[PDB]
C-alpha cells in the first residue's frame, strides 16, 4: 500500500497550477477584489466620505482622478463602489452605468447608447431618434437614482464645446434628484481643457494618484502580488509558496531585475509582463523557484528592437543602409534620392579581381525597395504620386551608434566587406 | 507535424512558448498579442497549421480587404455565428455600424456553452495598415478584455515594428514575440524536405548546397 498516493499527488500538481494562472492572468488586466491599497490609505479616506453624501443623502460631487490606466486607476474607484455593497439597503436602489469615453467618439451617438443601460422605458428597441430633452431632472424621488461613470477623458474632450459634459452638471445642479459624476482620466491638467462656460461650473476637486516609491518599499508590491489567499485545497503547499518567494527577494541577481524596471516606468503595469513571462516556463517539471526563470523573461522584452531586424538580411540590403551612412557624414541633414546611392555602387566594383561578384542593374532597385515595406525610411513630407524611381529625396530612420555596433554580432561578415563600412572610403 | 515544424527546423524555441500560454480552455491570457516577423508568409504558414491541429476556435481576417471600419466588423461576426453554438443559426445577418454597438453584440453570441469558458483567438493578418483611417481602433483591442469581459485573445501578424503604432494619449503595453531569424545551418534542410519521389536523400540534397552558396548574397 504505497503505490497510490503518490502517484495521486502528482495529478494535483498539474492541477494546483492551473488554479493559479487563471487568477494571477484575472488579477493585472482585470481587478481582483484581492489587491489592497498601495500606500493610498489617506486618499481611500477622502472617496469614502463624498460617496455616502449622495447615497445616504442627496449631494453630488464630481472629482477627477488622475493616474495611468486601467491597471492602477481602477484599485479606487471600483472599490469604493463595491463598499456600498455590503448594505444592501442602498445597494438595490442604487444601480450603475458603465461607460467608456474609449468608445464614443462623437456627441449623436452617445444620446442612444446611454438607453442601453437604464431601460426604463425601451425595450430591446430603441425610441424615437429625438435628441434627448427631458432627462428627468422635490429632492426625494423613488425612481431608484443611477451614478455614472466616465473614463478616458480626451477622446470627446476635444468635440464640439463638450455638449455632453454640460449635461452631467446640470443634473445636480436642478430641482430633481442630483446625480454625481466619477471618471477616470490619464492625462494631467484636465481642467483647463474647457471652455470658460463649463470651468466656472465645475467643484475644481481632483486628487492625483502617483505613486511615490523606491526600493525598500518596492519589494512588498511584487511579493504582494504573487500571494494568493488561502484557497487551496492543500494548506501545506500554501506555506511553500510565500517562503519560496523571500529566499529569492533578498538576491544580487533578481534584486537586480527590480531595479531596472524601476527606473525605467515605476507604473504597476510595466511589472505585470514580469510576473507572468515566468509562470508560462513552469509547467510539470518545475517543483519550485530560482533566479534563473526570472532573468531570462526580463531580457526577451528589452533588447534592441531596431537593431535584431539586420541579421536576417543578405548582403545587398546590408550594403544600402551602410552606403547612406557614409553619405550622412559628408552631407550634413539635408534630403537626397536614391540615384546618388547608384553613382557610389559601380565605385567598389573597383580593386577587385575578376569574378562572379559582379551585378547587373534591376537587382539595386530591387534590394531598395525590400526597404520599402518594413518603413526603414521616411518622406520630407510628401510622397510624390507620380515619382519614379529616380525621384525620392528619402533620408534614414536609425542612428550613427547602433549601425557599428550591429557588426560584430551580424553571422558571416566577409573580409572585404567590414573594412569599406568602417572606413570612411579612403580608395577607390 | 508535417506542416508545423517540418517547413522550418528553427521554432524548437517557440512551441513551447505558444502553447504555455494556451493551457486549457478556461485559462486566460493578454487581450493582444504582437508577433511581427520577415518577409510576411513565416509566421503566416505556421499559424494556419499550429491553429488547425489543436482544434481551437479562431477566426481570420484582413484590414487591407476593407477600408471602412463598418465593414471590418462585419466580417468577423460573419465567422461566428457558424462555430458559436452546436448548431448553425439559420444563416441570420447582423446589421451594424457603431463601434459602440461591437462589445454588445459580441457578448450576446459568446453565451452559449461553445464560447462560455473557452478562449476566443482573433488574427489579424496585416495589421499595418490600420494607421490610415482612425487613430480610435488601435487601443479598442488593447482594452477588450476590460470591456467584452471575455476570454478573447487578438493575434498581430504584421510586418511594421511594435514602436510605430504609438497612440497620442498611449495604450495599453502587451508583450512584444520576436521570431528568430532563417539560419544558415536550418535553411539547408528544410529546402530539401520537400523531394520529389523520383530521386532520393542524398542525390537531391546535393543540388540544393551548389545554389545556395550563390543565392545566399542576393
Amino acid at each position: 500500500m504505497s503505490s497510490r498516493k503518490s502517484k495521486s499527488n502528482s495529478l494535483i500538481h498539474t492541477e494546483c497550477l492551473s488554479q493559479v494562472q487563471r487568477i494571477l492572468r484575472e488579477r493585472f488586466c482585470r481587478q481582483s477584489p484581492h489587491s489592497n491599497l498601495f500606500g493610498v490609505q489617506v486618499q481611500y479616506k477622502h472617496l469614502s466620505e463624498l460617496l455616502k453624501r449622495t447615497a445616504l443623502h442627496g449631494e453630488s460631487n464630481s472629482v477627477l482622478i488622475i493616474g495611468p490606466r486601467g491597471s492602477g486607476k481602477t484599485m479606487l474607484i471600483n472599490h469604493a463602489l463595491k463598499e456600498l455593497m455590503e448594505i444592501e439597503e442602498v445597494s438595490e436602489n442604487v444601480l450603475q452605468v458603465h461607460l467608456n469615453g474609449l468608445l464614443q467618439i462623437n456627441d449623436k451617438i452617445a444620446l442612444k447608447e446611454i438607453t442601453r443601460q437604464l431601460n426604463l422605458e425601451n425595450v430591446v428597441g430603441d425610441k424615437v431618434f429625438g435628441s434627448f430633452a427631458e432627462n428627468l431632472s422635490g429632492d426625494r424621488t423613488s425612481s431608484c437614482p443611477v451614478i455614472f461613470i466616465l473614463d478616458e477623458f480626451d477622446l470627446f474632450a476635444h468635440h464640439k464645446n463638450q455638449t455632453l459634459l454640460y449635461n452631467l452638471f446640470d443634473i445636480s445642479q436642478s430641482a430633481q434628484t442630483p446625480i454625481a459624476v466619477i471618471g477616470l482620466t490619464c492625462r494631467l491638467d484636465i481642467l483647463e481643457l474647457l471652455e470658460k462656460r463649463v470651468k466656472s461650473r465645475f467643484s475644481h476637486r481632483q486628487i492625483h494618484l502617483m505613486n511615490s516609491f523606491g526600493f525598500p518599499q518596492y519589494v512588498k508590491i511584487f511579493k504582494e502580488q504573487l500571494s494568493l489567499p488561502a484557497e487551496f485545497p492543500d494548506k501545506v503547499f500554501a506555506e511553500k509558496w510565500n517562503e519560496n518567494v523571500q529566499y529569492l527577494s533578498e538576491d544580487r541577481s533578481v534584486q537586480e531585475v527590480l531595479q531596472k524596471h524601476f527606473n525605467i516606468s515605476k507604473n504597476l503595469r510595466s511589472l505585470h509582463m514580469l510576473l507572468m513571462l515566468a509562470l508560462n516556463r513552469v509547467t510539470a517539471s518545475h517543483p519550485f523557484m530560482t533566479a534563473v526563470d526570472l532573468m531570462e523573461a526580463s531580457q526577451l522584452c528589452s533588447m534592441d528592437s531596431k537593431a535584431n531586424i539586420v541579421h536576417g538580411l543578405s548582403v545587398l540590403e546590408i550594403c544600402l543602409i551602410i552606403a547612406m551612412k557614409h553619405l550622412n557624414d559628408i552631407y550634413e541633414e539635408e534630403p537626397f534620392n536614391f540615384q546618388m546611392v547608384y553613382n557610389e555602387f559601380q565605385k567598389f566594383v573597383q580593386r577587385k579581381a575578376h569574378s562572379v561578384y559582379n551585378f547587373e542593374k534591376p537587382v539595386v532597385m530591387k534590394a531598395f525597395e525590400h526597404l520599402q515595406q518594413l518603413e526603414l525610411i521616411k518622406p520630407m513630407e510628401r510622397t510624390s504620386g507620380n515619382s519614379q524611381r529616380e525621384y525620392q529625396l528619402m533620408k534614414l530612420l536609425l542612428d550613427n551608434t547602433q549601425i557599428m555596433n550591429a557588426l560584430q554580432k551580424y553571422p558571416n561578415c566577409p573580409t572585404d566587406v567590414r573594412q569599406w563600412a568602417t572606413s570612411s572610403l579612403s580608395w577607390l | 507535424m508535417p506542416h508545423l515544424e517540418n517547413v522550418v527546423l528553427c521554432r524548437e524555441s517557440q512551441v513551447s512558448i505558444l502553447q504555455s500560454l494556451f493551457g486549457e480552455r478556461h485559462h486566460f491570457s493578454f487581450p493582444s498579442i504582437f508577433i511581427y516577423g520577415h518577409t510576411a508568409s513565416g509566421k503566416t504558414y505556421v499559424t494556419q497549421t499550429l491553429l488547425k491541429t489543436l482544434e481551437l476556435p479562431h477566426v481570420f481576417v484582413n484590414c487591407v480587404e476593407c477600408f471602412t471600419l463598418r465593414l471590418l466588423l462585419e466580417q468577423i461576426l460573419n465567422k461566428l455565428n457558424h462555430l458559436s453554438s452546436s448548431e448553425d443559426g439559420c444563416s441570420t445577418e447582423i446589421t451594424c455600424e457603431t463601434f459602440n454597438d461591437f462589445v454588445r453584440l459580441f457578448k450576446q453570441v459568446t453565451t452559449a456553452e461553445n464560447l462560455k469558458d473557452q478562449t476566443v483567438y482573433i488574427v489579424l493578418d496585416k495589421a499595418e495598415y490600420l494607421r490610415d483611417m482612425e487613430a480610435n481602433l488601435l487601443p479598442g483591442f488593447l482594452r477588450l478584455q476590460e470591456l467584452a469581459d471575455r476570454n478573447v485573445t487578438v493575434l498581430f501578424l504584421s510586418e511594421i515594428v511594435w514602436e510605430k503604432f504609438r497612440p497620442n494619449t498611449g495604450c495599453f503595453e502587451p508583450f512584444v514575440l520576436y521570431f528568430p531569424d532563417y539560419s544558415i545551418g536550418n535553411l539547408q534542410k528544410i529546402l530539401s524536405h520537400d523531394h520529389p519521389p523520383e530521386y532520393s536523400a542524398d542525390f537531391y540534397a546535393a543540388y540544393i548546397n551548389i545554389l545556395l552558396g550563390v543565392f545566399y548574397t542576393v
